[PDB]
């Protein structure tokens, strides 16, 4: 039509689901320590 | 002339009155030679006890069998004298006596209708005539698959409350029932404020209220539980297999009662014999008409005092039953997320259509007035309905149906050859999308 | 920007039709078409006398391609005779879906 | 003996299922 | 508000309208082509024609219709009988015009596509089946077949061997023959006369041609019996009454309500009906008896349709039947006459009040008369019924040739010679 309904807020989260996932999936910059992070 | 908004505005409005002992009066004037006069009592089954169960429907017969002043079949010959038809019917929450008659004979009408409500000749001559007729009807009533399968549905969802029981009650009570309980049951539930009088027709209010006439009327709800459950009467003889699925919903007076009125218009309904074809708009009337996945189905909506039921009723052949259940839960779940402004309209319109066309004719108006008073109070908010409809918006629906549908516990009741109907823990796992 | 080349087109198209073999097997222009969903419905509506004579040309077509041989060129189809019989049905089905596809936009 | 409202029977098919009558 | 304004055209198609206060606005269109106009090779057409209303018009695709009507929230109906097919349509106060637009295209501009006809064929059986679940249906359609020869005996449904036999031509011919601007009537309800008056003259004016009346129906003796497994016999016994639009056609309507029992009290066995009572005394366990009267243009039938068990069936008829003779013997009560007429007035007025019910009776006069008769006139015509007239009329039933039909276990059923 096109009404993009809560599918957008739906997808939006899901995109952020995996984004954190890879960071969690992998390591790399280990990420600004932010609660324990080994040396 | 008449424009849609204007046509609302000129209607004879509700009239109201009181008597001293709590009886009520109400009426409307259609400028019409014929009139409906009636009575609507709130004495239901959900009041009645375990021994009194079924007494209500039992009493319902005896009234026209002759009474205190006018013995057996002297009464009727006066009704047939007027040529007025005469009717009565029952329901779990209500009982109704009413008459359709010319405006002329009204003086006798009430005074007749008056007597029947309270003074009733109770003669065991009649009882045994009666106790057969019921024990005649019970065993036959198996023959109609529809009416049965509902009696499954209540008992399976509501188990453990007075609402969970048959109208007519189990057969054994019909045998043991003695007119002692009746007189007690008579005495208890027929007093005012319970009672309500109404009428519509050539009657003017005041010409009624005087002949509301020097007679007399008279001198409980507890909430019910919702039990997510299942029941299957598996019988492989019969050709077709009924199903009914339902989820619990709000009571009479409540805002959400309107939103859900509209949804079940949108999903729509299909039957074997329509001239619709494969081009219909209702997404279950297009699919299930294509392959005749199901012979017919309708959605029902029932609202009790504090409680209501939402769900559909569909018939289909046994190899096919699975494919309904899936394609059904497609609909409810695409509503609670993906619904749309445009499709709302075709739902919204139909409701305006049916609501109005429901008001043609004397009796359908009067019949409404009766239950309304007991229900919403005096309110007959005709034009207000429209004003309440324009409330409905996209975000209205999806906030409403998100409550009652998504991730709930359904109530399934079915009647054989059910066999393929999936095991319970499928259905519960079919209510909530995982996003597929 | 085509005028004489247009008069040269029909030398190619009307003549091109000669350079595509399906003239030489006994087929027509229409029976060639790649099947698609519309055609699936377009086929249904053909009355017998056309329909079977649509079958037999094929059934005779394929068999020939098995034997690697080609009809006597006297009996080849003649470009002047081109049976369009498919079009008058086919435009319907393309039309009538346009409506739904559009009516369901909004 | 059913004409009962009006002359003999009827047949009606539209949408809403069908209706017989007397 | 204003009362009935009906306007002939030069074309001869009656139009009439009222102006209501309600958001309810409905139109109707009546046509004289019923079952009686199907011919021998022409059978089963009308019963197909009545299902085809959703097919593709000349101007609009069959799809755009069905989605279109529902978007508005309108409703389209069709109705047939042995006489007058009626396309009824109804919607809200506002939207009528778009819907008034489609109503023509269906009847004005039909197109029957051979690929869109053949797909509809199997529908008939599905339709025919759900109709005959009430044998009280299936008894009647046999009855007319016994009581006539040529025309009226035709079914309202398509016989079975005839199913695959419906060609579009047959339709497309029967369209234009029995549809014509002389034979049609257009009736509004809630809409202004002029708007209605405008469009009708435009589209609905065609020919001419009209009306092929060759059916005199020629009442003629006969009977039909049928043996099925069901345990409940049905029975009808009929003699020829007179045609519609006669004090007799009024007189019979008086006569039925004397004997003829609709339930006036729920579960009440009707004691005012002499018939059902005159039987029950000398007989036994469940049964039912009712008088049966219907009248058509050129003729009408009168009789009583009964139901019993296999044993009682023999007596039930003879009992009830002689009971009529009693009335034909002069036995009468003026109060019952006075009582019956009251029922009639009651039965009629309560019948009319509902808009739809009202709507039908409007045009019912129209195709027949062409005028409108206010109910007052009906009333004053009612009481004009003479006592001996009633008797004398009933003296015609007993005194004249009869016919019968029965479906069920017939073992004890009498024949028309034993009566």
């Amino acid at each position: 039509r096109q009404l993009a309904r809560n599918w957008v807020p739906t997808a939006s989260l899901w995109g952020a689901v995996g984004a954190v996932g890879l960071v969690w999936a992998t390591d790399w910059r280990l990420i600004l320590d932010w609660v324990p992070y080994i040396n | 002339t008449a424009t849609y908004a204007q046509a609302l505005q000129s209607v004879p409005e509700t009239q109201v009155s009181q008597l001293d002992n709590g009886l009520r009066v109400a009426s409307e004037q259609s400028s019409q030679p014929t009139c409906t006069v009636g009575v609507w009592i709130d004495a239901g089954s959900r009041y009645e006890s375990e021994k009194n169960n079924g007494a209500g429907y039992f009493v319902e017969h005896l009234a026209f069998k002759g009474t205190k002043n006018r013995p057996g079949n002297a009464l009727e010959k006066e009704v047939e004298s007027m040529g007025a038809h005469l009717n009565a019917y029952s329901t779990r929450e209500h009982t109704a006596y009413y008459i359709k008659a010319l405006s002329k004979d009204l003086p006798k009408a009430v005074e007749l209708l008056a007597d029947i409500v309270q003074n009733c000749s109770l003669e065991d001559s009649q009882i045994e005539k009666e106790r057969d007729v019921i024990l005649q009807e019970l065993q036959e009533n198996d023959t109609s698959m529809r009416d049965v399968v509902f009696n499954y549905l209540h008992a399976t969802a509501f188990q453990g409350t007075p609402l969970a029981q048959s109208v007519e009650g189990p057969s054994e009570n019909v045998r043991k029932l003695s007119r002692a309980d009746l007189t007690e049951y008579l005495s208890r539930h027929y007093k005012a404020p319970r009672m309500v009088l109404a009428a519509a027709g050539g009657l003017e209010h005041r010409q009624l209220l005087d002949l509301a006439q020097k007679h007399f009327s008279g001198l409980t709800l507890s909430p019910c539980r919702f039990t997510g459950s299942q029941i299957c009467h598996r019988e492989d003889g019969l050709p077709l297999a009924h199903v009914a699925i339902a989820v619990e919903g709000p009571g009479w007076a409540h805002p959400d009662n309107v939103a859900l009125q509209v949804a079940n218009a949108i999903i729509g309904h299909y039957d074997c014999t329509y001239g619709g074809g494969a081009h219909l708009s209702s997404p279950l009337a297009s699919i299930a008409a294509t392959n005749k996945l199901c012979q017919s189905f309708q959605t029902f909506n029932i609202c009790y005092a504090d409680t209501g039921l939402l769900g559909a009723h569909f018939v289909c052949d046994h190899m096919s039953i699975d494919d309904m259940m899936f394609v059904l839960q497609g609909q409810w779940m695409r509503l609670c997320t993906s619904a749309t402004e445009s499709e709302v309209l075709r739902g919204k319109n139909l409701l305006r259509n049916a609501l109005v066309s429901h008001l043609d004719g004397t009796t359908p108006v009067c019949e409404d007035i009766g239950r309304s008073l007991l229900t919403y109070g005096r309110r007959i908010p005709l034009a207000e309905w429209e004003s309440r409809i324009a409330e409905v918006d996209a975000r209205v629906v999806r906030e409403v149906c998100s409550k009652y549908f998504y991730d709930q516990c359904p109530a399934v009741a079915g009647f054989g050859p059910i066999e393929q109907l999936p095991d319970y823990n499928r259905i519960r796992s079919g209510m909530f999308w995982l996003r597929f | 920007a085509v005028s004489a080349s247009s008069r040269w087109l029909e030398g190619i198209r009307k003549w091109y039709y000669n350079a595509a073999g399906f003239n030489k097997l006994g087929l027509m222009r229409d029976d060639t078409i790649h099947e698609n969903d519309d055609v699936k419905e377009a086929i249904r509506r053909l009355p017998e006398n056309l329909y079977n004579d649509r079958v037999f040309r094929i059934k005779r077509a394929l068999d020939l391609s098995m034997r690697q041989q080609i009809l006597p060129k006297e009996q080849w189809t003649k470009y002047e005779e081109d049976k369009s019989y498919l079009e008058p049905y086919l435009k319907e089905v393309i039309r009538e879906r346009k409506e739904r596809e559009e009516w369901a936009k909004k | 003996g059913q004409a009962a409202g009006r002359p003999l029977v009827a047949s009606v098919s539209l949408n809403v299922p069908a209706s017989v009558r007397y | 508000p204003q009362d009935l304004e009906f306007t002939r055209l030069p074309n001869g198609l009656v139009i009439a309208s009222l102006e209501n206060y309600a958001p309810a606005s409905r139109i109707g269109l009546f046509i004289k082509a019923g079952s009686r106009y199907e011919n021998s090779n022409n059978l089963g057409t009308s019963h197909l024609l009545r299902l085809a209303s959703s097919l593709t018009t000349k101007g609009a695709s069959s799809f755009k219709i069905t989605r279109g009507i529902e978007a508005v929230g309108g409703k389209l109906s069709v109705t047939s009988t042995r006489e007058n097919m009626a396309y009824t349509v109804e919607c809200l106060r506002d939207d009528v015009d778009i819907l008034m637009e489609f109503l023509l295209n269906v009847t004005t501009a039909p197109e029957f596509r051979r690929w869109e006809v053949a797909a509809l064929q199997p529908q008939l059986r599905i339709d025919k089946a759900v109709a005959l679940q009430n044998p009280q249906a299936h008894v009647i359609e046999n009855l007319h077949a016994a009581a006539y020869r040529n025309a009226l005996a035709n079914s309202l449904y398509c016989p079975d061997y005839r199913i695959g036999k419906v060609t579009p031509v047959e339709l497309h011919d029967y369209v234009q023959n029995h549809f014509t601007s002389a034979r049609m009537a257009l009736i509004g309800l809630g809409v202004s006369h002029p708007v209605l008056k405008q469009v009708a003259e435009q589209f609905l004016n065609i020919r001419g041609g009209l009306g092929l009346s060759g059916a005199k129906a020629k009442y003629h003796g006969g009977e039909i019996r049928e043996q099925n497994g069901d345990s409940l016999v049905h029975a009808a016994l009929v003699a020829e009454s007179a045609a519609i639009g006669s004090a007799e056609a009024n007189a019979f309507s008086v006569l039925q309500h004397v004997l003829g029992a609709g339930p006036h009290v729920k579960r009440g066995s009707n004691a005012t009906s002499s018939l059902y009572q005159a039987v029950a005394k000398g007989v036994h366990q469940p049964f039912d008896v009712s008088a049966f009267n219907a009248s058509y243009s050129d003729s009408g039938l009168f009789g009583f349709y009964t139901i019993s068990q296999a044993a009682s069936a023999g007596d039930v008829i003879k009992a009830a039947y002689n009971q009529v003779k009693t009335i034909a013997q002069g036995n009468l009560s003026n109060p019952d006459v006075q009582a019956a007429k009251n029922k009639l007035k009651a039965g009629y007025l309560m019948s009319v009040e509902s808009s739809e019910g009202f709507l039908d009776e409007v045009g019912s006069q129209a195709l027949a008369a062409g005028s409108y008769t206010p109910p007052s006139t009906v009333l004053q015509q009612i009481d004009a019924v003479a006592d001996a007239d009633v008797i004398n009329a009933a003296k015609k039933f007993v005194s004249g040739r009869k016919s019968m039909a029965a479906s069920g276990n017939l073992g004890h059923t009498p024949f028309i010679d034993e009566l």
